[PDB]
């Protein structure tokens, strides 16, 4: 789930 | 006292999505399964960045967040499309996208013609019970929150109370008035359109998972993060790990 991952952590 | 939840729900709504499917092909299995799954995953993007935006969502720990969303995209996706579908053709057809729109022919075709029809039906019912923009809104959002493992997340305690306070939101916006029994009916309905949904997430569920074991033979490309999710965390739905938090029994 790598790619889910990152959609998450990129701007918060 | 103005009113701010419903305010960020219609401000984060997610605008039109495409699947980039090629209308000049033939209507083939291969053909629409494989716009279907890229349209997934383009939603997928979309289903994250709205749930971030979500009141609380971020005080949820990171995994129980993932968790959340891997189970739940197909209830929302399909509650939102059968908005879409209410919306631009009455329900007469299932309105995946403005370049993905499937016909008769195409339900048929796409191989599960019984899921579009429960579809189609779960689309009427928001003209059947003219559900409002607004119980639209709080309905989906609430979706985000229906389905969990059964050994619960890493902080259920959060969750419990996030998942009561979109309740209540949902109770304070129902299509109602001097008549206390008129907001009983509409309660009682809404929770049971929500419940609706998941028998046909459920069957969804069923037929992408077998058509990602057999897709190099079917010749349906499943784009990277469906395959994980479709792979992982669908298996522990069939499997009876993560379930479905119903209103009613
Ligand atoms: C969620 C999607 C795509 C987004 C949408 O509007 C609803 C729709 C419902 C059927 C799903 C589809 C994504 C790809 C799936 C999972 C196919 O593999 C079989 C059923 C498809």
């Amino acid at each position: 789930n790598a790619l889910l991952r990152y959609l998450l952590d990129r701007d918060d | 006292s103005q009113p701010i939840f419903l305010n960020v729900l219609e401000a984060i709504e997610p605008g039109v999505v495409c699947a980039g499917h090629d209308n000049n092909q033939p209507d083939s299995f291969a053909a629409l399964l494989s716009s279907l799954n890229e349209l997934g995953e383009r939603q997928l993007v979309h289903v994250v960045k709205w749930a971030k935006a979500l009141p609380g969502f971020r005080n949820l720990h990171v995994d129980d967040q993932m968790a959340v969303i891997q189970y739940s995209w197909m209830g929302l996706m399909v509650f939102a499309m059968g908005w879409r579908s209410f919306t631009n053709v009455n329900s007469r057809m299932l309105y995946f996208a403005p370049d993905l729109v499937f016909n008769e022919y195409r339900m048929h075709k796409s191989r599960m013609y019984s899921q579009c029809v429960r579809m189609r039906h779960l689309s009427q019912e928001f003209g059947w019970l003219q559900i409002t923009p607004q119980e639209f809104l709080c309905m989906k959002a609430l979706l985000l929150f229906s389905i969990i493992p059964v050994d619960g997340l890493k902080n259920q305690k959060f969750f419990d109370e996030l998942r009561m306070n979109y309740i209540k939101e949902l109770d304070r916006i129902i299509a109602c008035k001097k008549n206390p029994t008129s907001c009983s009916r509409r309660f009682y309905q809404l929770t049971k359109l929500l419940d609706s949904v998941q028998p046909i997430a459920r069957e969804l569920h069923q037929f992408t998972f077998d058509l990602l074991i057999k897709s190099h033979m079917v010749s349906v490309d499943f784009p990277e993060m469906m395959a994980e999710i479709i792979s992982v965390q669908v298996p522990k739905i069939l499997s009876g790990k993560v379930k479905p938090i119903y209103f009613h029994t």
